[PDB]
RNA sequence: UGUACCAUUUUGAAUAAGUGACGACUAACUAUGUGCCAGCAGUCGCGGUAAUACAUAGGUCGCAAGCGUUAUCCGGAUUU
RNA sequence: UCUGAGAGUUUGAUCCUGGCUCAGGAUUAACGCUGGCGGCAUGCCUAAUACAUGCAAGUCGAUCGAAAGUAGUAAUACUUUAGAGGCGAACGGGUGAGUAACACGUAUCCAAUCUACCUUAUAAUGGGGGAUAACUAGUUGAAAGACUAGCUAAUACCGCAUAAGAACUUUGGUUCGAAUCAAAGUUGAAAGGACCUGCAAGGGUUCGUUAUUUGAUGAGGGUGCGCCAUAUCAGCUAGUUGGUGGGGUAACGGCCUACCAAGGCAAUGACGUGUAGCUAUGCUGAGAAGUAGAAUAGCCACAAUGGGACUGAGACACGGCCCAUACUCCUACGGGAGGCAGCAGUAGGGAAUUUUUCACAAUGAGCGAAAGCUUGAUGGAGCAAUGCCGCG
């Protein structure tokens, strides 16, 4: 897996499942009609590849890949570990 | 092919309450005897015998039967 | 034997579910139904999606019987339930599609319209 | 063709035989009015050879319109 | 009524009989390999797979997938 | 499709206009009938006694092989 | 900058907050009164209600045997194809019932999939066998049809050989779940037609076919984002969420399955309900945006409904099959044809949506080396002042 850069940096919220983590990306944008800074939150499901594991409260890098399972179409690329 | 002397037209000259319709039915049946399509037992005894004259006299009246 | 106030199912396109006998047509005090006997009936259950309404009294004929009657051949066919088919004011039946088989004990008595809509005749 | 009635205007296009008439087209060759007796097609003759080499042969009616320009005279020798 | 419709129907009735025959010939040898996991059975299975792939009864991707599944089992032996 | 079109081809003003409205809003009015009766009408609002508000005649105004008429959408309405 | 108009209406009279009507453009408009033409577009939003009839995908004899007939002593020449087989049929055609989410609009990733014929060149088109319609005979038969036994050819089917090239496995090597390459193990391709030349042998032109191999192309799958109302809808969800193994559609994937589990979504409003084709686009104002999503162009799906499978490269297939369902029609009553949201046209509805139209002339499509066949796709004509321009 070496596909081109796709940055999906966010904050992981849960890691209850084995090597499966619910990450939370908080994106701030502008209103299409009023242009004010408005934030929205999107959940994602990411699988750990063995060589890299997800720990709660850390910044991560998520990229698209072949679907590992239902609603699991993304993988962990780079992890900024506990701080 | 068909020549002009081979299209003959016949008219049943009478008034009703004379068995005229029954004669017409018999002529049309025996002259229109078709064995393979299903006409045999559907027109074998087609009845315009008068219990209600109007129904048969309307459903069977037409321009010409060939 | 089937009798008056006997609700049985219907076997054609009516929209009804059950229908009961009220009186057997014919001479008085017959009181005993048989195959092919025309009777007066009153619907018991019916959906509006069909072509019948609740509480209406019409005329029908029983075709299949849980009792069973013996035919002149000497071979006695039976059914495990009772089936009736409604007829509209004459030999012509209201329904167009019949469900289940029928018998030949009414072929000699006419009713060719019903058998023309039946799959099997005994 | 398209346009108002009594005015045939057929825009010259490369066609793959699977597409419907005047629908989503691969690439328009140019424009040509059959009524006018004068060559008026806007063709580059370079991308045309590109489509020829990538398949999906366009209409045959323009093949003659390319014989006058000598496209065949160079296409058949560039094939070798 | 379409004449080509009924023509192709009477054609693909026979085609379907033949295709079912070839499919069952494939599956019975697949069972034979499942019983005897050896090189000869795999060779027969792959020959039959190529025969179907030659005409086009089984897509090359499906044939490749099934032969990968079988060759994995043979390699485990 | 003998179509389109063209050529002093021939005769010929001859072969073809109706529509809405005039109290004001918003350019375009006078006569007869009319008695809150008729009726007008998008609004203000008109008519139970000389009605430029109604019905008709005439006049006048504006459109036009179309005119009005309603439905419906944006502007005015920045009246979310 | 593109580009800006107001008036009246409350009161004895005055002002202010607000409302209402008028002043103007447009229709998938129609009604009422009249009514000339040319140019051009448009002409069921209601009943995706039911609908008689003709068309709406047919083609291939240079694929095959054979069948029939016009000439010919026969041979053979001449005309057609009933069938098999081949291509085509999934596209065009039409609607918006249904669909509130990757369906739609858009960019990537496909190290997740394929693509007959078109484009790329290369290995080859080797040798055999068996049936089979067509045809005849018998039976069930009114026919419709169905059953039984012989007769026949193929670019139809089925073994074997060659298979550079290909797939599979193994040894080595490249690179950040996959890449290119050396050797080895294993596996599998067919058919000749037509024409010309040559005494023959043989050779040649084209087509048909297999393998290999380049694009292009269509489809499918995942992706962020935005893309109706609705809180007088607070919990929703059980292959769901996730993992191991296996199977499976072009593929990855509970897609499915064997086992283990307990979470997932969720007051940044899910779930529920009503509505709905969407987009580019049509109109309005200068604009914020609203309006309508006629036609059109693309995308989306069903084809009376609910399902299922097959052929095919691609269909769950406008006029393919089967099953269940509502009806018509015929029936000799044993059983059968089935489904005009294709062009029309009619019953009814409404304000209303039309010839029961010509030719494929032209483009295209489908097919065939071909003369070329079909084409209610497509282009014209007809009706209607529905609308615009010009014109008396």
């Amino acid at each position: 897996k070496r596909n081109q850069r796709k940055v999906l940096i966010g904050i992981v919220k849960s890691t209850k499942n084995a090597k499966t983590a619910t990450v939370q990306v908080e994106s701030r944008f502008k209103h299409p009609l009023y242009h004010k800074s408005v934030v929205r939150h999107k959940k994602y499901q990411a699988h750990n590849e063995g060589e890299v594991l997800a720990k709660d409260g850390d910044k991560v890098q998520i990229v698209e890949t072949r679907p590992l399972s239902a609603t699991k179409r993304f993988r962990i690329a780079k992890i900024i570990e506990r701080a | 092919t068909v020549d002009l002397i081979n299209f003959r037209n016949f008219g049943i000259m009478a008034h009703i309450d004379a068995g005229k319709t029954t004669t017409s039915e018999r002529i049309l049946f025996h002259s229109g005897r078709i064995h393979k399509i299903g006409e045999t037992h559907d027109g074998e005894s087609v009845m315009d015998w008068m219990e209600q004259e109007k129904e048969r006299g309307i459903t069977i009246t037409s321009a010409a039967t060939s | 034997m089937v009798s008056f106030m006997t609700r049985l199912n219907v076997a054609d396109n009516t929209g009804a579910k059950q229908v009961g006998i009220i009186k057997v047509l014919g001479s008085t005090r017959k009181r005993y139904a048989f195959l092919g006997d025309v009777v007066v009936v009153s619907v018991k259950d019916a959906i509006p999606s069909g072509m019948v309404k609740k509480g209406q009294v019409l005329r029908a004929v029983i075709v299949r019987t849980k009792k069973g009657q013996q035919r002149k051949d000497g071979t006695h066919l039976k059914f495990d339930d009772n089936a009736c088919v409604l007829i509209k004011e004459d030999k012509s039946p209201r329904g167009t599609r019949i469900f289940g088989p029928v018998a030949r004990e009414l072929r000699e008595r006419g009713y060719n319209k019903i058998l023309s809509l039946a799959v099997e005749v005994v | 063709r398209m346009g108002r009635v009594h005015y045939p205007t057929y825009r010259i296009v490369a066609v793959d035989s699977r597409v419907k008439r005047d629908g989503k087209y691969i690439a328009l060759i140019g424009h040509l009015n059959p009524a006018l007796k004068e060559n008026k097609c806007k063709i580059d003759e370079a991308v045309a050879l590109e489509w020829l080499n990538k398949g999906a042969k366009p209409t045959d009616t323009v093949r003659s319109l390319f014989s006058q320009t000598g496209l065949w005279k160079k296409f058949v020798e560039s094939k070798k | 009524n379409i004449k080509s419709n009924e023509k192709r129907l009477r054609q693909n009735i026979k085609r379907n009989l033949n295709n079912k025959g070839q499919k069952t010939k494939l599956k019975t040898n697949v069972k034979n390999f499942h019983k005897e996991i050896n090189l000869d059975n795999l060779g027969n299975v792959y020959s039959q797979a190529d025969r179907l792939a030659r005409k086009g009864i089984i897509s090359t991707n499906r044939a490749r997938r099934l032969k990968s599944r079988n060759v994995a089992v043979l390699n485990k032996t």
